[PDB]
RNA sequence: GUAAAGCGCACGCAGGCGGUUUGUUAAGUCAGAUGUGAAAUCCCCGGGCUCAACCUGGGAACUGCAUCUGAUACUGGCAAGCUUGAGUCUCGUAGAGGGGGGUAGAAUUCCAGGUGUAGCGGUGAAAUGCGUAGAGAUCUGGAGGAAUACCGGUGGCGAAGGCGGCCCCCUGGACGAAGACUGACGCUCAGGUGCGAAAGCGUGGGGAGCAAACAGGAUUAGAUACCCUGGUAGUCCACGCCGUAAACGAUGUCGACUUGGAGGUUGUGCCCUUGAGGCGUGGCUUCCGGAGCUAACGCGUUAAGUCGACCGCCUGGGGAGUAC
């Protein structure tokens, strides 16, 4: 309940009859999340992360939304985990074979920027290939070092990242997401009824899951 | 109008199983109860309780095994305007045995399997598999 | 519809007791009134088919009542017809 | 629903189906038995011709009917109820609901007179046409018939077709509110009865505008059309007939279940009513849409989802909704 009392419900009244079971009660033009039933999910969910996280658990943190983005880079990286906060590529999970090829391209590109390996052709070609890395790292970077599908998957909101979840469960990859009112639980196999955003809520569980994950690494 | 009360009870059950409804209510009656009983005794509904004093109800709770409902298929048989009476050797075998056929015998509302052995036939009612 | 004064009045003459507009006898009578009274109106206009549709309903219903009365008490039925000179 | 297929819509006899309780009965129903259900076939087991076909012993089967003895859950009969179905009473509410009679104002046309003068009218241009016998325009007065701008709506009423100025009279339905009352009197409905857009038909009225036909003027290769100038039926009224339509939601009626979001119309309750405000609880009605359904499009608590009672209809295209 501690930090829990810093996010509660959200989303006016659009909701979804699917979240109804996890919903607390409405108020001031908006229902609240039944944290009382969220507490079990708080731990139980994370209790399954450390498990597989024990062996360099390939935990893929997903969060493209503005807020989470600048945060995932830290928490999701402050441990043997992976983060994705820039436009979830179409198939970077299922179409790995084809997507990874992009990562490799990004790799070598870094070596160029690394030392005297990017000093080629006029500033023209430089800028041409330089800007290429930027964007390429924005999407592939947060997963460049992973020559294999993830063991798990922890995405912030199960809505904005819908595409991400869709692929996971399709390949048979356990997904952990924070579904709230205007969210669809049918997807994520590990419900986490909490504010889809909330500057505090996002960071709260972000670091919360991070620890429970880094700890599992013995 | 309610020309067939039984059908309603049956339909209400399946309609709930799909809506994941906890339980279901409705005006009870001798037969409605008997049928609901066999449904519980056979393992299709947790339990059931008929409320109301002057106006009887029926708190019929739907059962669910795992990620699905226990009642996968339930339909009426000896419906009105077209009754159905089988012999002690005609009783149908629902779902090759994995199912049940609620039949009203001259000794009560039992299941096909039970009634069959007892050596008595009766009027079918539904095929809850 | 019918006038309250004439309503309560007839409700008593056939009411099984004091204030019982539910009794079958009452209904039949109550209906027969609006019936014989409306004819006068229908004798005029005639082409008021829409209002005619209603009239017929009162008839059919009255029949469904009188029939019921006889099916559940041949006594009251026969006597009821008298004070109303209906069903021939 | 769009492939063939929901009667254009209602009322309703026969018929089919019937909420709930106790008792009762035992007809349907279930059980047993006894007759009988020809033998032969068929079938199972077993015999005989070297085998097989074929022949044969026994049994099964003949799922049918009748009688006797039981059983009584369900259906049926009867008795007695009950109240949630259906209906009645009291008081209201909204409404282009229906039948009748009034009456207002806007405009059109026509007639009469004033003013006034060479145009008007029309088209893509024109032309027919109307004009110096004075049109058009403008004004004044009068006649006459038809329809009701605005309000007006993604709105309301109705069974359907359909139903718009205002006033009155006669009249039907729907909805709500508290109660009080009857006690399943219900649902569907072949046949049957009635209602039925417009066009059309009969008699007799009416006739401003519009307008099949018809007549001119254009266009065109032609133009028995589209366009223009005219114009008869009819359109309006009364009474009677005709019964069709893409009579369409192209979706029969009654009832019960099944996530949600948004908007309209109408009743009632309750609120610091302090207010528009907000909180309930009924009716009807639009849009989006989930599950599920569907061949797809799409339907989606007003289903085309999940079910029950009854009815109607389909069975390849053309010939033909024709012939007889
Ligand atoms: C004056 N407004 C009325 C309004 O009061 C109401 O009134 C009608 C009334 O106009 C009808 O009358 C109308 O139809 C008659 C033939 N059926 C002929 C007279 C005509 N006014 C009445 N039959 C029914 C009322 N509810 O509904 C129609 C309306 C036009 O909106
Ligand atoms: C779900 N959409 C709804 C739409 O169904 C409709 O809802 C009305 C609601 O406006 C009425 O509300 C009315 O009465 C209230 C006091 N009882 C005060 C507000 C008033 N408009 C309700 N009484 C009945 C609903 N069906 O109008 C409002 C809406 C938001 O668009
Ligand atoms: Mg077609
Ligand atoms: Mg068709
Ligand atoms: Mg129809
Ligand atoms: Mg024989
Ligand atoms: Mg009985
Ligand atoms: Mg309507
Ligand atoms: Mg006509
Ligand atoms: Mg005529
Ligand atoms: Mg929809």
């Amino acid at each position: 309940m501690l930090k829990a009392g810093v996010h509660f419900g959200h989303q006016t009244r659009y909701w979804n009859p699917k979240m109804k079971p996890f919903i607390f009660g409405a108020r001031n033009k908006v229902h609240i999340i039944n944290l009382e039933k969220t507490v079990p999910m708080f731990n139980e969910a994370l209790a399954e992360l450390n498990k597989i996280a024990s062996r360099k658990g390939k935990i893929l943190f997903v969060g493209t939304k503005r807020a989470a983005s600048e945060a995932v880079k830290d928490a999701a990286l402050s441990c043997d985990q992976f983060f994705v906060n820039h436009r979830w590529l179409g198939g970077m999970l299922t179409n790995w074979k084809t997507v990874r090829q992009s990562i490799k391209r990004l790799k070598d590109l870094e070596t160029q920027s690394q030392d005297g390996t990017f000093d080629k052709l006029t500033k023209k070609e430089a800028l041409m290939r330089t800007r290429e890395l930027e964007k390429l790292e924005n999407s592939l970077g947060g997963i460049k070092d992973m020559g294999g599908l993830p063991d798990a998957l922890f995405v912030i909101d199960a809505d904005h990242e819908h595409i991400a979840i869709k692929e996971a469960n399709n390949l048979g990859i356990p997904v952990f997401a924070i579904v709230d009112t205007n969210s669809d639980p049918d997807g994520v196999d590990f419900v986490i009824p909490g504010n889809d955003d909330a500057i505090r809520a996002v960071t709260l569980y972000l670091g919360a899951v991070a620890a429970t994950v880094r700890e599992g690494r013995s | 109008s309610m020309q067939d009360p039984i059908a309603d009870m049956l339909t209400r059950i399946r309609n709930g199983q799909a809506a994941n409804k906890a339980a279901v209510t409705m005006p009870s009656s001798k037969l409605k109860v008997a049928i609901a009983n066999v449904l519980k005794e056979e393992g299709f509904i947790e339990d059931f309780k008929v409320e109301g004093d002057t106006k009887p109800e029926l708190e019929l709770t739907l059962k669910y095994f795992q990620g699905k409902a226990v009642v996968e298929s339930i339909q009426r048989v000896s419906r009105p305007g077209l009754r159905i009476y089988k012999r002690k050797d005609e009783l149908p075998k629902v779902m090759a045995g994995l199912g049940i056929a609620v039949v009203s015998t001259s000794k009560g509302v039992m299941t096909d399997r039970a009634a069959r052995q007892a050596g008595l036939g009766g009027e079918i009612i539904c095929y809850v598999a | 519809s019918l006038s309250t004064e004439a309503t309560a009045k007839i409700v008593s003459e056939f009411g099984r007791d004091a204030n019982d507009t539910g009794s079958t006898e009452v209904q039949v009578a109550l209906l027969t009134a609006q019936i014989n009274h409306l004819q006068g109106h229908f004798a005029e206009h005639k082409k008021d088919h829409h209002s005619r549709r209603g009239l017929l309903r009162m008839v059919s219903q009255r029949r469904k009542l009188l029939d019921y009365l006889k099916r559940k008490d041949v006594a009251r039925y026969t006597q009821l017809i008298e004070r109303l000179g209906l069903r021939r």
